[PDB]
């Protein structure tokens, strides 16, 4: 059920992501501790010990002092502390006293669903949001050559059926961009896109 | 692409 740690790596490196990619981490990622350079990170909700439940995308940019957080279901804060019982509070508080000299960042974060409820592409759509933040920094969450590929719809509609249509399109362009881009999804794409199924929450 | 919010957050 979704994109494993290896699966994430060798595809973020294939996206062009590398130089400015930090890992894949649980729940407990640090932070942007170590410089004031473009980087990125794909974090899950969960602790290493749960298992894994979700994967979010965590951008720096240094020349705005933005922290980017990507949901591919566009929850907010207290909708990912209740649903996830994951908070970054830490995260942004320690970024900010490492990196700003003013101790201030700025946050954003998508209020749109990309992905359909019961699909296990969260950790390929992150994929597909760090190739937009390491080619356009400076507005990676839309009006982009990658994001523009996709159709955000308002989070609260994500459990309605006017947007399956939608979410469903987002999800075989977001293949087809990946096939594009990444010799690894290639290779392992019947698997790939078997375990990331529009569908695989009710398929368990 | 996705809509998004930007908060300022300091410490
Ligand atoms: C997206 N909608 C979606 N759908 C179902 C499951 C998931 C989350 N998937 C995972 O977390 C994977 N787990 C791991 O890769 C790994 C792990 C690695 C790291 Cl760096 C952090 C955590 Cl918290 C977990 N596991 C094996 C320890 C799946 C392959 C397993 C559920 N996302």
């Amino acid at each position: 059920s979704g994109s494993s740690e290896q699966e994430l790596a060798a595809i973020v490196r294939d996206l062009g992501c590398g130089p400015y990619f930090l890992g894949t981490h649980d729940k407990r990622f640090p932070g942007f501790l170590a410089g004031n350079k473009l980087a990125c990170a794909i974090v899950n909700t969960a602790g290493r010990e749960t298992g894994g439940v979700h994967w979010l995308a965590f951008g720096w940019n240094p020349r705005s002092r933005t922290c980017y957080m990507f949901d591919p279901f566009g929850f907010s804060d207290r909708r990912l502390k209740q649903i996830y019982s994951f908070e970054y509070e830490a995260m942004l508080r320690r970024s900010a006293l490492a990196l700003s000299p003013d101790r201030c960042l700025s946050l954003e974060q998508s209020t749109q669903t990309v992905q359909g409820p019961d699909s296990a592409a969260c950790g390929l759509f992150c994929c597909m949001f760090l190739h937009a933040f390491v080619h356009w920094p400076d507005r990676p969450m839309d009006g982009n050559p990658t994001m523009n590929l996709l159709t955000g719809v308002p989070n609260g509609m994500l459990q309605s059926p006017q947007v399956l249509p939608t979410l469903r399109r987002n999800q075989e362009k977001l293949y087809r961009f990946l096939a594009h881009h990444s010799p690894y999804f290639r290779s392992h794409r019947a698997a790939i896109e078997h375990a990331t199924a529009f569908d695989k929450m009710k398929q368990l | 692409g996705v809509k998004s919010l930007k908060r300022r957050r300091c410490y």
